[PDB]
């Protein structure tokens, strides 16, 4: 059994934020919603579909029916920016959390990422290692997806990516690493880092030559 | 108040056993389930198992059966999560959470959470970083890559703190080798590349290492 | 209706606090 949540949701402050939780016949069970801020433990904000624990403001509400449950935050405020998780008790030994949803409360206009792709330095090659470094900066909201291409084929082996982190200017930055042997590095025509953000993709390419 | 207090952060090697704890206070320990939840940094929540301290009934996610054991101490009001043989893929934050026992008088959800215990599994011991330049080629980005160090943290500055605008140091990644790597980057006017000198200062106190690396444009 | 669903769901993890079980 799987609970489906949108990976990211962004809303203007003061409007109504809606986060959905996708499950088969999820309306026949009870859905609970937890809030997690970066570096902190989760916090129960809704239980039994529509019930608020003490200390949770009334703008938080919930519903559940058919194949979808919904968390609703009216008059959403900057303080509500956070990750949100839906959760159910499906069967005796099955407790399931949704994938989570990063709720951003827009404090500034959307900004596309600036991407810089560094090839392996000569010194690293002298150490018998090759690392392509893709640095991504100055994007907002802080949600991107990174893909690597060798020539034109996607590669998943040897890829390490960090979670976006706030810059000084409240925009976000991330980094991705592709690990190759010097032989691999030299035996391909080109390598590409592709960063997708808010439906638009920025691509950078480097070649051994 | 009702609270769960978890044990401190752990750094262990593959194949070793581990036991982390969760101390409940302010409520009747026997009458609430205690669940364990795993969160790899940057990822989502994963349920591992749950125990009812009143009699020791345990339920596990199928994939975690045989890797972990959950137990409880009714005198110290303490729940335990235990690995017999750790793997590198066990690196994560681990939370305990209280769950009602299925009556209307209580919240039938994870209403109280522990603060989390970070567990890092690596075969490595203390090791200083290798610093490589990320050379630039009307602004240009240049940086340095701090590679294969253990344990955290390393601090990075530029020109001994004199260059601070356009500077960002990224969080570290834990490689399959058990070692950490990170990058630091700075954006500078492309006209100053010829004259100005840019040096990143890496400091790794656990290994008592300082490295100054001048990053230059390549031909 | 919500009561029926609540009973159905809570039956999965219901534990009595009275020992021994009657």
């Amino acid at each position: 059994y799987e609970l489906t949540q949108p990976p990211s949701v962004s809303v203007a402050p003061g409007t109504t934020a809606t986060i959905t939780c996708g499950g088969v016949d999820i309306g026949s069970t009870l859905v609970h919603w937890y809030q997690q801020r970066p570096g902190q433990a989760p916090l129960l904000v809704i239980y039994d579909d529509s019930d608020r624990p003490s200390g949770i403001p009334e703008r938080f509400s919930g519903s559940n029916s058919g194949n979808m449950a919904t968390l609703t935050i009216s008059r959403v405020e900057a303080g509500d920016e956070a990750d949100y998780y839906c959760q159910v008790w499906h069967s005796t030994s099955a407790v399931i959390f949704g994938g989570g949803t990063k709720l951003t409360v827009l404090s500034q206009p959307k900004a596309a990422p600036s991407v810089t792709l560094f090839p392996p330095s000569s010194e690293e090659l002298q150490a018998n290692k090759a690392t392509l470094v893709c640095l991504i900066s100055d994007f907002y909201p802080g949600a991107v997806t990174v893909a690597w291409k060798a020539d034109s084929s996607p590669v998943k082996a040897g890829v390490e990516t960090t979670t976006p982190s706030k810059q000084s200017n409240n925009k976000y930055a991330a980094s991705s690493y592709l690990s190759l042997t010097p032989e691999q590095w030299k035996s391909h025509r080109s390598y590409s880092c592709q960063v997708t953000h808010e439906g638009s993709t920025v691509e950078k390419t480097v070649a051994p030559t | 108040e009702v609270q769960l207090v978890q044990s401190g952060a752990e750094v262990k090697k593959p194949g070793e056993s581990l036991k982390i704890s969760c101390k409940g206070s302010g409520y009747r320990f026997p009458s609430s389930w205690i669940g364990w939840v795993r969160q790899v940094p940057g990822k989502g929540l994963e349920w591992m198992g749950i125990i009812y301290p009143g009699d020791g009934e345990t339920r596990y996610r199928a994939s975690f059966q045989g890797q972990v054991t959950i137990s409880a101490d009714q005198s110290s009001n303490t729940a335990y999560l235990q690995w017999s043989s750790l793997k590198a893929s066990d690196t994560a934050m681990y939370y305990c959470a209280r769950h009602g026992r299925g009556v209307r008088e209580v919240i039938n959800a994870f209403d109280i959470w522990g603060q989390g215990t970070m567990v890092t599994v690596s075969s490595a011991s203390t090791k200083g970083p290798s610093v490589f330049p990320l050379a630039p080629s009307g602004t240009a980005a240049l940086g340095c890559l701090v590679k294969d160090y253990f344990p955290e943290p390393v601090t990075v500055s530029w020109n001994s703190g004199a260059l601070t605008s356009g500077v960002h140091t990224f969080p570290a990644v834990l490689q399959s080798s058990g070692l950490y790597s990170l990058s630091s980057v700075v954006t500078v006017p492309s006209s100053s590349l010829g004259t100005q000198t840019y040096i990143c200062n890496v400091n790794h106190k656990p290994s008592n290492t300082k490295v100054d690396k001048k990053v230059e444009p390549k031909s | 209706e919500i009561r029926d669903k609540k009973q159905e769901v809570r039956a999965l993890f219901y534990r009595s606090d009275i020992v021994p079980l009657k």
